[PDB]
Formats: structure tokens, C-alpha cells, sequence
């Protein structure tokens, strides 16, 4: 098919190429450490009041959100700014946690665009909020048989409270025109009140611990990323790899070179990666493409016989899946090695040639010719006594065919626009 | 898929590379394989006082190479194996070339020029030297009356050539220039793969992943054309250099045929002065 | 395509205890967050959730029927076994086994099984019963919450054509699963404590029963009363 | 390589006692002479006031304090000890991560500071050399040790000198982008380098 | 146009080899046929006669 002829002559012809494909495509990544302190926010035994809600900054740690997903205690779990299914892989700069204790019926108004006592006077949440709100029942902890009276919230206040603002001052409210100046008279009330938490109260009156998480993105580089997984190592095989974002395809083997402690990979020749430090075991692994090469067919001509031999150039010959012989130019199959040496019939390479036994194909080392030693002496000569005349033929080419090609008739073909 | 619609440029490129690579073996065969039999020097070394041990093969070394040939091979120094291309080994190894040279040397020092036209005829070296002196126009009696002086001068000249070759002179620059230019052309071809060619990036995976597939072709095609143009330039340069290599091989073959297998009469073809052997 | 096979006995007696087995193909229970559940549907009365098994060793049960329910998993040949005791004639219904992949507050039952009929022998959700709408003009169906706020947890919607398992049409209160028509939409009325499913244009055929659900740690999966929609 | 390198045979200002504020100029080469335990750290910022955040690096007896917190420094900040006469207030602190100290014919300390792509990069090495009052001969390559993702703007800096109740010499040089040719030995260590614009012979090289 | 240029370049390259072969043939015709050559192996193996 390649020669476009039904009969072929004796020789070697290159037909096609072959490759080895990857099978595993492993991925490595460093160890998952320095988890964010989610425990001291949710499992803390102390919680702040409504008007004096705590604020905590969390940065430069991996945030594992699976513990919140699999928790079987949260009553509400709503995210208002991001897709909550993608929290495990998204990365943000900084996050904040706000914790307080509010009445059960007051958890409804912890949301953008909602109005209420806590929404306007204690905790205001902006309409462009990007985060999640978490709350759960904590009646067994914040309520006592005698009634708890420690938590406070603001109910008298002159002006609405802007988002992410806190008012700790507890000065008396000026409901009346006259200045109260701290007296406990009429139109002068304490701007805070306490919750009457009791174990026998209804569901809407029981205390509820609320944790609010906020996500922000700035021009600073992102620090709070999500956890990432990794696979196992495979060696001595053609395999894709991904080492800390460095992708490629090759065979991973052991290496003897010693990297500097801060160095990661090597670009010794032509800016090509060939050695990569393992992020987990801190070991250096060599990288080499698995295999590629051409395929050649050795035949003695279809006139003589239909037997053929296949040669793969530059192949270790252990990935090719008959006689198999390893040659310096790659192994060949279908040929029988012999101890004998003859003249070169079909060249193969590196001093190896193939021929037909006349009924099998054999491979042998080249013979330069017959070896003889001339009888040399300091008083001996050889003089011919006869002669023969011979005629030899020599052929040299002198010229070729004269051709001429026109542009407009070839490139365009009598087209006006093309011209 | 986008490349297969461009035609058969790559078939022509592969054909050109195959034609370039196949003629090196022909050049080596037509230069070194001019002899039909492997002649062996006699164990005796009674050559009339001439000392050829400096150029005869040394059996103490595994590949039976000559001392001057060892020095020449050690003096000349340096492709690599990587993705994209491969190198093929020559048909004739160094041992076979050394054997051919040894056979030619033995034939030319044990039989004169008779072995270059037919069967080798033995003759003492002094009488062959007298033949050559009569060829250059000087009677043979001056050789027979000054044999020891000529032998001593020949030995001193051989030693001087050994010293000059070991003097780290820039005489082997002809082969080194070819090796260096081939290596730098290959390195330039490899490094051309990192160019941008007006695309968004040099990395193919980034282009095919970041961009939408039915509109990435306008970015793929320019990179394809740039790489194809670089490959065509490399092929043209190799084709141009192959002609010079072949001309040098033809000249070397002619010089081997005329200067070694006979006594040349044309001046300055086989060295300055009256050529002897 | 992932499919589930469920089979078991049909006849049952008040003094006998039955067992059900749902065999799943196309996916493995060992995958992360994957889970298999059992949901029963009475013929004329609304469907309700019974039990669930996750990829790890944890079981969920209906609070009102926790004593009579027990679910066992077997990853050796990809099946789960549900057993129920204390046979009582009102139990007769159609049983489904469905798959859920995630935490529970968010992911609805994406894949449902085939109807298996068992017959005997010898925090609420409110939803309007039925609405009638002429074709062309839009129509909405409400789903209100008795206790708490409807905005406290996500609400998912289903449609169940007769002779077929229910299929998700709205999840996470704004998203649309792939393949559903664009005319389906949803919204939340936070003031009135209700969620509404909106069909923008009756330009196609829709003969199915629509249900709403939500999740809570105290109450687990709970289904609404259902709405019967017909074309005038 | 084409990167921000200190030019060869370039003037560097030599100080003694004093600690004036100096412009950053997108790169600083800082060197401190031997037998000098006075230098403790550096202050980086734009205006060194309460309007904008500033980066603070202080090396105490056992550790190093890294703060890019909001600060309002004094006129002449300085450090049986009399210490922390550097600021009067510090609130709204974002990066507060304490690290392992860089240091515990004495040693010659060299530092390179550069702020690119929102990252703060430090390169340093220590070697014991004589010749207190002049920059020594030889070759030395600085290895990175820490990378801080601060993202703030840096245009000015000031050094901090420990004072006890005392003159120490240090060198300041400014970086600028130009091309260098680096030489690597059989290991990964840089042995020699040349500047591609210093001399015509260097251009030929 | 690129295909045509490649064809032209290939033809130009081959013309040089053809011309070199023609020059060698002309030299051999001038020396071996019009005279008796003394250089060995130029006009056949052995001692050239005619
Ligand atoms: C030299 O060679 C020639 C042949 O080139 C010899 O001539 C032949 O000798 C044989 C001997 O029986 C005859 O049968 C042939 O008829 C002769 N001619 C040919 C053309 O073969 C010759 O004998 C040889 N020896 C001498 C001394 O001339
Ligand atoms: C809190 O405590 C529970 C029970 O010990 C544990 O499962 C959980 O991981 C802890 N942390 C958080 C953030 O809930
Ligand atoms: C990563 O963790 C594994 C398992 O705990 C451990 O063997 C390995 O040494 C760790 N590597 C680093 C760099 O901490
Ligand atoms: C085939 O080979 C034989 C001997 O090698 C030869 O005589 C014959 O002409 C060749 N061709 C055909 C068509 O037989
Ligand atoms: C082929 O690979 C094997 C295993 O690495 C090795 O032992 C053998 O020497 C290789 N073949 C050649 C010709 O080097
Ligand atoms: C060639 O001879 C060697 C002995 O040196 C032997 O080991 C080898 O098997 C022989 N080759 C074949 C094909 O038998
Ligand atoms: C060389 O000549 C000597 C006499 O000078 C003689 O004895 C010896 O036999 C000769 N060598 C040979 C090989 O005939
Ligand atoms: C020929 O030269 C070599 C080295 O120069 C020497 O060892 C040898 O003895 C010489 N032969 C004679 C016959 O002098
Ligand atoms: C030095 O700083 C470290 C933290 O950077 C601190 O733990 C230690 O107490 C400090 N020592 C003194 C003497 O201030
Ligand atoms: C951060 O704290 C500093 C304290 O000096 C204050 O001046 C500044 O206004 C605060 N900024 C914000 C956004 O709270
Ligand atoms: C830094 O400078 C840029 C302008 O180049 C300005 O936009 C920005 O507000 C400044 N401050 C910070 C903290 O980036
Ligand atoms: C690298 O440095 C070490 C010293 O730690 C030295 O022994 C070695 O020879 C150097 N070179 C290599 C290739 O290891």
C-alpha cells in the first residue's frame, strides 16, 4: 500500500510509526496540615451577647467544610452569596466568624434585606453579603431551671445600625424632649433587655446559637484555599503526572542527582523538565518519555517469497506487545540469528545485515571480505607471465527534463478576482 | 485533524530527510571500501630500516586501532535523546573502518601499487622506493647509497608529525565545525518550539482548554504554520549542507584512489613537493 | 446510565415480617457522599421517607417509625436490605429506593427506582390539593411551612407523571437540573413563609403531581401533601 | 537571565548613630558588617503613618516578629533591656505569623528585598569575612528563605538599631533590571556570573 | 504559493547535482576518450588503454 504497487523488490522499507499510551495519570500533592480553627468557634462553651457579638479573623489555612456538611446538629444552613456545593474547592483571601445567642424566632431575620429589632439595632447584614449562616438549638446549655438572665439585646436606639457595626455604649435613651442626663425617669429607659430563657418555654423562645461566616476577596493573593486530594505513585511505566500544577507525560524512575533544599525541578537542557522532586516523600524522580519510533519491513521480494521481518528502531524491545534478536538499532522479529558472517545483502544498521537462506530470513554480522597474507621477503618478487584485457561500463547522467510552470493558470485558474 | 488538511508537506520533508541520511553510508562505502581483500602485514618487520609501528594497528587495545588514530579520536569531542526526533546509527562501525584502513596500509607497504590494479605482488620496500624515486625523475643509485639517511629522516618526520598532532593544534577544526553547526542547528530547531507566533500562548494544552473549541482554530492554525515554516527552513538548510558534505566526500575518495593506490604526477594534489607515497 | 433494581414479596400478613432489597448498578456505594434510601408512596395518599444508608456506617430513620425500621448495607455485591416488622394493614403502598449524593440539606433525590407494590392480606408542610389552569397562561403552586421559616432551609420540587417515579424539576430554590424545560422556575416569599413554583407558559404537556420537601436535623426529610395539576 | 540584579562595580551608600528613611526603588540590597549586633530589623511602608498599613520585621533574642499591621511610628524608633520604643499604637493587625529567626572575623550579612506580584521575597546568606570597613572580594549567591503574601505597596523603608544606655555600619544598594549570565557547577550552586552590559568583552562573552 | 516555492527550491537544488554530474562526464569524455589517462581508477580498474 505504501509503495503503491502489487510487487515489491528486495530491501527495507519504512511503513509507519508506533507509540506507547499512558494508563494511570496519577496526581500528587503535599500533606494537608494547619487546618483552620473551626473547633474553637462552634464548640466554644462561651458565646457573646447580641449587641456585643464576637469577631474573629481566620486566614492562611485550609478550610475543611466537610465537618459542617456532615454535622447532624445544625437547624439552619443557608449560604446567600456563593454556591454552597463549591465551598470545598474555592479559595478566598480572608474569612470572618460572628457568634452570638439569640431567640429562636429571631433567627429568621439574620439575612440580607430583612428588617427587625436585631436587624436594625444589633446586627445588620449587607445586601451584597457572600457567606453562610449557621444556627442550632442550644436549649440544654443556655437555659437553667431558675431562668437565665445574662444575655442582652438592644431595643431602644435612635438610628438604624449600618452593616458590620457594633455599639457597646449603654447610655440611656432620650425618648423625651428633656435631657434625661442619666436619671431613670419617664421617657428614659434602659436601651437593653434580658431574655427570659426557661427549659419549659416554647420552641420559638428557646435560645439558639448563631454562627455567621463571611467570605471576602481582595487584590491580595488568596490564602484560605480548600483541601486537595492526591493519588499514589507508579514507576517504570508511561503515565501522566501532576506535581504541584506541573503537568506532563513520561516514565518516572529513581534518580541519583541531589537537588538543593529549595529547588524543585530541573531544566538542564533546552528548558525541558526531566527531574521533579516528590512533594510528599521529598525524593527526586527522573522523567523520560516512554517510547516512540518507526517500523520497517525487511523482505526479499515478492517474486522470491512472501516472508517478511519487522524492525523497530531505537526500542528496548520490552514494550512491543517468533525469533526475537536484540540489535543496537532496535530489535527485529522474524529473523534467525546465526554465528556465520557473509557479505551484506539487506543493510539493517550497526554492522548487521539480513538475507534469505534460500527458506528463512537470517541476520548476521558483516564480512569485509576474504583475508589473505602476502608472502613478503627482502629478496622475493612476483612477476606476471600472462595478461587479460577487460571492458567495463560506466553510466553518468547529463541533463533532465525542461519544465515551465505559470502562476496565474496554476495558483488562480483564469479567475479575475484571484488575479 | 487540522494538519491533515494541509496536504503532503510532511511526506516530502520525510522523503528529503531519508534521502539525506541514506547517502552518508554511500559516501563512506565509496571512500573506504576501495579494497577487495583484507591484507595482513607479515610478522617480520624487515622493511629496510623504515619504522611503520607508529601507524600499524596495536593488538594491545581492544578495537585494534592505531596510535595516531587513537590520538585523533581522543582529540575530537562533542546529539541527545528527547521527544520529537531520533538519530540513526551508521551502517559501518569504527572497527570496520579501522580494518579497511589497516588492509589498505598493509597492501600499500607490502606490494606497492600492484594491488591497486589486480593481484598483490610482493616486493621488498627498498626496491619499491627505488621505483618511486625513478618515477619522480631521480636515479635509484642515490637511494641505494643513502638508504640509512632516508630511513632516519622518515622516522624523524613521523615523530615530528606525532608531536605536532599532540601539540593541541587547530588542525581538527574541519570536523569540529561540521559537528558544531549540526548541533546548533538542531538546538535552534528544538528551541523554536517555545515561540508564540502571535498566539495567546506557546502551550497547546492551554490554548485548547482555556478557549472555546469551535473558536480555537484561529489560534491553532498560526502556531501550526509557524512550526511548519521552521521545520521547512531546517530541512532546506540540511539539504544545502548535504551537497557540501558529498562534494568533500567525492574529493576525499578521489585523493584516496590517486595518492594512495598510485604515484600522482599532478603537482600539489598529494602534498607540496614531489609526491612519493 | 445509573439504574436501580428493587424486588421483594408481594403478599404479606399482619403476623408476618417482610424484607426488601434494592440492587443498584452503574455506581458504587463506596464513593464519597453517595447514599441509598427507601421512600414509600401510598396509592391515594402522600409519599413519605422511611430510612437511609450512607457510604460510611451511619443510618437515618423516620422519628415516628424508628422502632420498626432497620436498614443493612452490603457492598460485596451492591445491594441494601430494608426490613420492617409489626405488619398493620394501613402499610400497603408502593415502595421506592432512591439515591442521594451529599450532605442532605442541599442535594435532592436525583435518581429514583421502580415501583414495587406491597399489599396486605388476612414541622409539617402544607400544600394546596389541586389547581386548574387553562393552557398558555402561567400558573403558580405554593408550598408553605407550618413552623419556622421557609428561608431557613432549601426547598426542592418534584413532578410525578402517572406510572413513573418522581423527577426533580427545581433544586436549591433557583437552580435548574439539565433537561427540564425553561418554563419552570421557583421563588421564596420570606414574608408569608412560603415557597412557590412558577411555570411560565403552558405551551407543553404536564400531567403530574408536584411535591415539595426540605431538610432539618431534627425532622429529617419531609414531603408535602402534593398538588394535582390538570389542563382545562 | 533577565531580572532585577544589582549592577557590578556600583556605588552603595555607607552609613554609621543614624537611621534616615530611604526610598525603596523597587529593590534594595542591604549588607551589615561583622562584629555588629546592633541591627535588629527593618520597617517597610509607604508613609509610616496611621493612614496606610506598614510592614514590621523585628528580630528579638529568640525569634522574629512579622507584622504588616497598622502602625504609627515615632521620630527615631529604636530598641536590663530598654526595648520597644518604636510605636505608640497598633490595631487592625492582619498578618502576625512568627517564624524561625534567620540568625542566632565574624559573619557578613547580606539581604535582598523585592516586592513583586503582591509577594514579599527575602534572599539572605551569612559568611564570616574580615575587612570591616570595606565590601569584601569573592562571590556569593543568596538563597531564598521566606515569601510573604502581603500585597501592600512599599516605597520607603527604615532600619532599626538596638540602643542600650553604639555605631554600626551598613550598606544600601538599589536594584534595577538588567541581564546577567549565570554559571552552574556540577551541583546546583552558582559559581560565577557576568554582566552583559559592563564591558564590550562581557558583551562578547 | 508556498507549495510552488517549495517545488522551485527543490528543482534548484537538484539542478546543481545534475550540473556537477555533467561536468564530471565532460571531463571523463575529454580525458579518457581523447587521450590515454595516467591517473589510476579514473577510466576503469587497471591500466587504462582506450
Ligand atoms: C595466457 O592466457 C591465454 C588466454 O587469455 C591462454 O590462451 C589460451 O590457452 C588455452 C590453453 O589450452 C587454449 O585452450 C585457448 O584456446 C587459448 N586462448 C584463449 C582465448 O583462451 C594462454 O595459453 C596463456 N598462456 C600464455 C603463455 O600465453
Ligand atoms: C465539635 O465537636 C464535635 C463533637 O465532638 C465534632 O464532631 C466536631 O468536629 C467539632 N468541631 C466542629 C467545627 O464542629
Ligand atoms: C506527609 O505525610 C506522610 C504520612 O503521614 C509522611 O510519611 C511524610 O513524611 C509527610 N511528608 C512531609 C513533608 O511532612
Ligand atoms: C524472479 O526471480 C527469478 C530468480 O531469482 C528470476 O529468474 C525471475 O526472472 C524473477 N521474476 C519473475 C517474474 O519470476
Ligand atoms: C533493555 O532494558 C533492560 C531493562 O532495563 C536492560 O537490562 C537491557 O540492557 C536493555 N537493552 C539494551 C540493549 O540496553
Ligand atoms: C554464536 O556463538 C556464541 C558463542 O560465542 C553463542 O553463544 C551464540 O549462541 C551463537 N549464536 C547463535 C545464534 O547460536
Ligand atoms: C632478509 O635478509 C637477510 C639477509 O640480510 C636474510 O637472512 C633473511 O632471510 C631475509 N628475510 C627473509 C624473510 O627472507
Ligand atoms: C620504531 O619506533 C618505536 C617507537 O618510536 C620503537 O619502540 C621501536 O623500537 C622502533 N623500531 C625500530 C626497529 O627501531
Ligand atoms: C521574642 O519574640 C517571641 C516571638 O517572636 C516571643 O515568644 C518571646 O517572648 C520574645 N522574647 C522577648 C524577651 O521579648
Ligand atoms: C483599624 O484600626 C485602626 C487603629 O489605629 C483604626 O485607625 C482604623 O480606622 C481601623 N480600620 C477599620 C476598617 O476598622
Ligand atoms: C497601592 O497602589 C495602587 C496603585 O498602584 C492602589 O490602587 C492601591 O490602593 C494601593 N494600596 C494597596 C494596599 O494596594
Ligand atoms: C556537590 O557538592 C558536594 C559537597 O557537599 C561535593 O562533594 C560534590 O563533589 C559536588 N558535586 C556533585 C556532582 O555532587
Amino acid at each position: 500500500c505504501t509503495l503503491k504497487s502489487f510487487t515489491v523488490e528486495k530491501g527495507i522499507y519504512q511503513t509507519s510509526n508506533f507509540r506507547v499510551q499512558p494508563t494511570e495519570s496519577i496526581v500528587r500533592f503535599p500533606n494537608i496540615t494547619n487546618l483552620c480553627p473551626f473547633g474553637e468557634v462552634f464548640n466554644a462553651t462561651r458565646f457573646a451577647s447580641v449587641y456585643a457579638w464576637n469577631r474573629k479573623r481566620i486566614s492562611n489555612c485550609v478550610a475543611d467544610y466537610s465537618v459542617l456538611y456532615n454535622s447532624a446538629s445544625f437547624s439552619t444552613f443557608k449560604c446567600y452569596g456563593v454556591s454552597p456545593t463549591k465551598l470545598n474547592d474555592l479559595c478566598f483571601t480572608n474569612v470572618y466568624a460572628d457568634s452570638f445567642v439569640i431567640r429562636g424566632d429571631e433567627v429568621r431575620q439574620i439575612a440580607p434585606g430583612q428588617t427587625g429589632k436585631i436587624a436594625d439595632y444589633n446586627y445588620k447584614l449587607p445586601d451584597d453579603f457572600t457567606g453562610c449562616v449557621i444556627a442550632w438549638n442550644s436549649n440544654n446549655l443556655d437555659s437553667k431551671v431558675g431562668g437565665n438572665y445574662n444575655y442582652l439585646y438592644r431595643l431602644f436606639r435612635k438610628s438604624n445600625l449600618k452593616p458590620f457595626e457594633r455599639d457597646i455604649s449603654t447610655e440611656i435613651y432620650q425618648a423625651g424632649s428633656t435631657p434625661c442626663n442619666g436619671v431613670e425617669g419617664f421617657n428614659c429607659y434602659f436601651p437593653l433587655q434580658s431574655y427570659g430563657f426557661q427549659p419549659t418555654n416554647g420552641v420559638g423562645y428557646q435560645p439558639y446559637r448563631v454562627v455567621v461566616l463571611s467570605f471576602e476577596l481582595l487584590h491580595a493573593p488568596a490564602t484560605v484555599c480548600g483541601p486537595k486530594k492526591s493519588t499514589n505513585l507508579v514507576k517504570n511505566k508511561c503515565v501522566n503526572f501532576n506535581f504541584n500544577g506541573l503537568t506532563g507525560t513520561g516514565v518516572l524512575t529513581e534518580s541519583n542527582k541531589k537537588f538543593l533544599p529549595f529547588q524543585q525541578f530541573g531544566r538542564d537542557i533546552a528548558d525541558t523538565t526531566d527531574a521533579v522532586r516528590d512533594p510528599q516523600t521529598l525524593e527526586i524522580l527522573d522523567i523520560t518519555p516512554c517510547s516512540f519510533g518507526g517500523v520497517s519491513v525487511i523482505t526479499p521480494g515478492t517474486n522470491t517469497s512472501n516472508q517478511v521481518a519487522v524492525l523497530y528502531q531505537g526500542v528496548n524491545c520490552t514494550e512491543v506487545p517468533s525469533n526475537v534478536f536484540q540489535t543496537r538499532a532496535g530489535c527485529l522479529i522474524g529473523a534467525e540469528h546465526v554465528n556465520n558472517s557473509y557479505e551484506c545483502d539487506i543493510p539493517i544498521g550497526a554492522g548487521i545485515c539480513a538475507s534469505y537462506q534460500t527458506q528463512s530470513i537470517i541476520a548476521y554480522t558483516m564480512s569485509l571480505g576474504a583475508e589473505n597474507s602476502v608472502a613478503y621477503s627482502n629478496n622475493s618478487i612476483a612477476i606476471p607471465t600472462n595478461f587479460t584485457i577487460s571492458v567495463t561500463t560506466e553510466i553518468l547522467p547529463v541533463s533532465m527534463t525542461k519544465t515551465s510552470v505559470d502562476c496565474t493558470m496554476y495558483i488562480c485558474g483564469d479567475s479575475t478576482e484571484c488575479s | 485533524n487540522l494538519l491533515l488538511q494541509y496536504g503532503s508537506f510532511c511526506t516530502q520533508l520525510n522523503r528529503a530527510l531519508t534521502g539525506i541520511a541514506v547517502e552518508q553510508d554511500k559516501n563512506t562505502q565509496e571512500v573506504f571500501a576501495q579494497v577487495k581483500q583484507i591484507y595482513k602485514t607479515p610478522p617480520i618487520k624487515d622493511f629496510g630500516g623504515f619504522n611503520f609501528s607508529q601507524i600499524l594497528p596495536d593488538p594491545s587495545k581492544p578495537s585494534k586501532r592505531s596510535f595516531i588514530e587513537d590520538l585523533l579520536f581522543n582529540k575530537v569531542t562533542l546529539a541527545q535523546k528527547f521527544n520529537g526526533l531520533t538519530v540513526l546509527p551508521p551502517l559501518l562501525t569504527d572497527e570496520m573502518i579501522a580494518q579497511y584502513t589497516s588492509a589498505l596500509l598493509a597492501g600499500t607497504i607490502t606490494s606497492g601499487w600492484t594491488f591497486g590494479a589486480g593481484a598483490a605482488l610482493q616486493i621488498p620496500f627498498a626496491m619499491q622506493m627505488a621505483y618511486r624515486f625513478n618515477g619522480i625523475g631521480v636515479t635509484q643509485n642515490v637511494l641505494y647509497e643513502n638508504q640509512k639517511l632516508i630511513a632516519n629522516q622518515f622516522n624523524s618526520a613521523i615523530g615530528k608529525i606525532q608531536d605536532s598532532l599532540s601539540s593541541t593544534a587547530s588542525a581538527l577544526g574541519k570536523l569540529q565545525d561540521v559537528v558544531n553547526q549540526n548541533a546548533q542547528a538542531l538546538n535552534t530547531l528544538v528551541k523554536q518550539l517555545s515561540s508564540n507566533f502571535g498566539a495567546i500562548s506557546s502551550v497547546l494544552n492551554d490554548i485548547l482548554s482555556r478557549l472555546d473549541p469551535p473558536e480555537a482554530e484561529v489560534q491553532i492554525d498560526r502556531l501550526i504554520t509557524g512550526r511548519l515554516q521552521s521545520l521547512q527552513t531546517y530541512v532546506t538548510q540540511q539539504l544545502i549542507r548535504a551537497a557540501e558534505i558529498r562534494a568533500s566526500a567525492n574529493l576525499a575518495a578521489t585523493k584516496m584512489s590517486e595518492c594512495v593506490l598510485g604515484q600522482s604526477k599532478r603537482v600539489d594534489f598529494c602534498g607540496k613537493g614531489y609526491h612519493l607515497m | 446510565q445509573v439504574t436501580l433494581k428493587e424486588s421483594g414479596p408481594t403478599r404479606v400478613k399482619p403476623t408476618q415480617t417482610l424484607t426488601l432489597t434494592c440492587t443498584f448498578s452503574g455506581f458504587s456505594l463506596s464513593t464519597t457522599g453517595v447514599g441509598v434510601g427507601w421512600i414509600r408512596q401510598p396509592p391515594g395518599k402522600a409519599l413519605e421517607w422511611l430510612a437511609l444508608i450512607y457510604w460510611n456506617d451511619d443510618k437515618r430513620y423516620s422519628p415516628s417509625l424508628k422502632s420498626r425500621l432497620t436498614i443493612t448495607k452490603d457492598t460485596s455485591k451492591n445491594q441494601v436490605v430494608l426490613t420492617m416488622t409489626n405488619m398493620d394493614p394501613v402499610d400497603t403502598a408502593t415502595y421506592y429506593c432512591a439515591r442521594i449524593s451529599g450532605s442532605g440539606y442541599f442535594y435532592p433525590f436525583d435518581i429514583w427506582g421502580q415501583g414495587t407494590t406491597v399489599t396486605v392480606s388476612s414541622f409539617m408542610l402544607t400544600q394546596p390539593h389541586s389547581v386548574s389552569e387553562s393552557p398558555g397562561k402561567t400558573v403558580t403552586i405554593s408550598c408553605t411551612r407550618s413552623s419556622g421559616s421557609i428561608a431557613s432551609n432549601y426547598v426542592q420540587w418534584y413532578q410525578q407523571r402517572p406510572g413513573s417515579s418522581p423527577t426533580t424539576v427545581i433544586y436549591e430554590d433557583n437552580q435548574r437540573p439539565s433537561g427540564v424545560p425553561d418554563r419552570f422556575s421557583g421563588s421564596i416569599d420570606s414574608s408569608s413563609n412560603s415557597a412557590s413554583l412558577t411555570i411560565s407558559g403552558l405551551k407543553a404537556e404536564d400531567e403530574a403531581d408536584y411535591y415539595c420537601q426540605s431538610y432539618d436535623s431534627s425532622s429529617l426529610w419531609v414531603f408535602g401533601g402534593g398538588t394535582k395539576l390538570t389542563v382545562l | 537571565t533577565q531580572d532585577l540584579f544589582l549592577p557590578f562595580f556600583s556605588n552603595v551608600t555607607w552609613f554609621h548613630f543614624d537611621n534616615p528613611v530611604l526610598p525603596f526603588n523597587d529593590g534594595v540590597y542591604f549588607a551589615s558588617t561583622e562584629k555588629s549586633n546592633i541591627i535588629r530589623g527593618w520597617i517597610f511602608g509607604t508613609t509610616l503613618d496611621s493612614k496606610t498599613q506598614s510592614l514590621l520585621i523585628v528580630n528579638n533574642a529568640t525569634n522574629v516578629v512579622i507584622k504588616v499591621c497598622e502602625f504609627q511610628f515615632c521620630n527615631d524608633p529604636f530598641l536590663m533591656e530598654s526595648e520597644f520604643r518604636v510605636y505608640s499604637s497598633a490595631n487592625n493587625c492582619t498578618f502576625e505569623y512568627v517564624s524561625q529567626p534567620f540568625l542566632m572575623f565574624k559573619n557578613l550579612r547580606e539581604f535582598v528585598f523585592k516586592n513583586i506580584d503582591g509577594y514579599f521575597k527575602i534572599y539572605s546568606k551569612h559568611t564570616p569575612i574580615n575587612l570591616v570597613r570595606d565590601l569584601p572580594q569573592g562571590f556569593s549567591a543568596l538563597e531564598p528563605l521566606v515569601d510573604l503574601p502581603i500585597g501592600i505597596n512599599i516605597t520607603r523603608f527604615q532600619t532599626l538599631l538596638a540602643l542600650h544606655r553604639g555605631a554600626a555600619a551598613y550598606y544600601v544598594g538599589y536594584l534595577q533590571p538588567r541581564t546577567f549570565l549565570l554559571k552552574y557547577n556540577e551541583n546546583g550552586t552558582i559559581t560565577d556570573a557576568v554582566d552583559c552590559a559592563l564591558d564590550p568583552l562581557s558583551e562578547t562573552k
